[PDB]
């Protein structure tokens, strides 16, 4: 992770003000809406017919939290992302069957979500920093694909 | 493909943008250069420092081409005929780079228009820009 | 867009593939599973061991679809309409995977068509697979 | 660069039978014919209008050799591609301004060419190694971009 000290810091500081419950839900939520193809993997969550259902869907929200929760742990392991997500990786590949191409989609949806909640405070430099984490996190997740 | 609801979501979202268009264009451009550096290779003749005259005016052009695309949402290939010849025969920008601008626009928008960046608009906006990308690369080969 | 020459090039090249298409499709597929492991996530129900009947089977199937596109090179969108709907609504394959398979077909054809895989053809074949891909990917949203 | 002994063996094994001068020429010329847009960087090579003009162009061939030349230096250092290619990276970035995206186009074409030259001998297993190898070099040529 080629994160600059002043970048690591830009990242860390902003995360600390994040409402995991709201951001998680809106991320996973927006992914299913903006990139419906990703619904294929969640058919068991229920009514995914309309934007309103998705964002209101409790199973969606809860998972958004679980997802953003695992992200958080990576932010604390930035130096060894590969090792931190190895399990999650074997799992997304060996049991879930998710094309790692989708990771990126979530990564960008997420970046939008932060920019949506923090407005001015989500400045270009800070975004770049996050764009780096989102990629880093995506590669770690695809790391053990075989 | 753009549905009538999308076309309507786009017209609204962009309507609120109003006189801040160029300012958002420049911002997206900046966001892009800083976040995805490889894209700088297409502007080796530009002063790329923070908020400089070239990025600004250029961001204003991009913004205005978008305005013109919304206004002609139902006829994009014909209204963008020229920009398409330009990116395809002269600029020859690799398609990948088009997604990076779109995502940046999205971020810019999302950061400036909180109340409008609903999940339904986000979506439409995404499909919108994705189409403007195809149209701009439709004559690559 | 395919040009009159491009078409001739595809028909002549494809014609030479003749009765080996099926045989080639499978190899294309196996080279795919190997070089780009991620593509497997679409085939968890498949037996992916070297020489698998499902792989030979699907192999033929892919080659028949392609053959049919060469048969209707002037009306591909309606020719493959069925396949397009399948990949866009049921399978939901991410577009990049199409480039991978395309690339793999190219290698496969280049490994068996020494004399015909000339530059000109390589360029025409590359454009055709890109067209087939763009069609199959056309109704994604 | 996750390269196993058996892959590396194949890679090196096969490369031993390659005529760099010739293969390079074919490789760069084909890139100039299969993906015309890439000529944008060589307007000073003269005639590039039709295939024979490209394939036959004596500068296109001379340059091909050059490229493939450095590409071999990489196979002799698979364990440190980023270092091997460092200066070359600053070059294609600072002086030439080449969108790294182009490094993968060349690579895949390279693979296509090896296939043309070796037929059956280029088994699926052998191609996967080269896919890894070419990608490796591409990522390495992109590493010093800023
Ligand atoms: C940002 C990168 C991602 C991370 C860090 C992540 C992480 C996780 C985690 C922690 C779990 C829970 C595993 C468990 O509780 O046992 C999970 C489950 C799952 N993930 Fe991912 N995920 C990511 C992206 C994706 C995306 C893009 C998809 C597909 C669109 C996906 C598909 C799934 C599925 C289908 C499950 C199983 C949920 C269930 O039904 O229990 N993941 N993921
Ligand atoms: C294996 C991948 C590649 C390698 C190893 C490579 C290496 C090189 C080398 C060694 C040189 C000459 C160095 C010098 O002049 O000091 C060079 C020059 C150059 N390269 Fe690359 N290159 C690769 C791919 C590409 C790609 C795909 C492009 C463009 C699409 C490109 C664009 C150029 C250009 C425009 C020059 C200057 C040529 C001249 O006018 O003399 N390279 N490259
Ligand atoms: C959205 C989408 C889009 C759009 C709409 C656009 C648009 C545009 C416009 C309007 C212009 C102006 C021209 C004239 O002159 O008139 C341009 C240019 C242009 N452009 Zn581009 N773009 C885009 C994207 C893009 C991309 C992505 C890139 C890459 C990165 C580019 C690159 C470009 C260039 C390089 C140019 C030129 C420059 C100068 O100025 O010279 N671009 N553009
Ligand atoms: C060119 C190119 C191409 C083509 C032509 C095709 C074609 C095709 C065909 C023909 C078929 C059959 C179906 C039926 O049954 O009818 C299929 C299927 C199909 N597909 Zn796809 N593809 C393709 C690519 C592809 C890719 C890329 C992918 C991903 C990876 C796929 C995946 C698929 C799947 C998964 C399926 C199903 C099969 C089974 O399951 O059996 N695919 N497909």
């Amino acid at each position: 992770m080629h994160l600059t000290p002043e970048e690591k810091s830009a990242v860390t500081a902003l995360w600390g003000k994040v409402n995991v419950d709201e951001v998680g839900g809106e991320a996973l939520g927006r992914l299913l809406v903006v990139y419906p193809e990703t619904q294929r993997f969640f058919e068991s969550f229920g009514d995914l017919s309309t934007p309103d259902a998705v964002m209101g869907n409790p199973k969606v929200k809860a998972h958004g939290k679980k997802v953003l929760g695992a992200f958080s742990d990576g932010l604390a392991h930035l130096d060894n992302l590969k090792g931190t997500f190895a399990t999650l990786s074997e799992l997304h590949c060996d049991k879930l069957h998710v094309d790692p191409e989708n990771f990126r989609l979530l990564g960008n949806v997420l970046v939008c979500v932060l920019a949506h909640h923090f407005g001015k405070e989500f400045t270009p430099p800070v975004q770049a920093a996050y764009q780096k984490v989102v990629a880093g996190v995506a590669n770690a997740l695809a790391h053990k694909y075989h | 493909v753009l549905s009538p609801a999308d076309k309507t979501n786009v017209k609204a979202a962009w309507g609120k943008v109003g006189a801040h268009a160029g300012e958002y264009g420049a911002e997206a451009l900046e966001r892009m250069f800083l976040s995805f550096p490889t894209t700088k290779t297409y502007f080796p003749h530009f002063d790329l420092s923070h908020g400089s005259a070239q990025v600004k005016g250029h961001g204003k052009k991009v913004a205005d081409a978008l305005t013109n695309a919304v206004a002609h949402v139902d006829d994009m290939p014909n209204a963008l005929s020229a920009l398409s010849d330009l990116h395809a025969h002269k600029l020859r920008v690799d398609p990948v780079n088009f997604k990076l601008l779109s995502h940046c626009l999205l971020v810019t928008l999302a950061a400036h228009l909180p109340a409008e960046f609903t999940p339904a608009v986000h979506a439409s906006l995404d499909k919108f820009l994705a189409s403007v990308s195809t149209v701009l690369t439709s004559k690559y080969r």
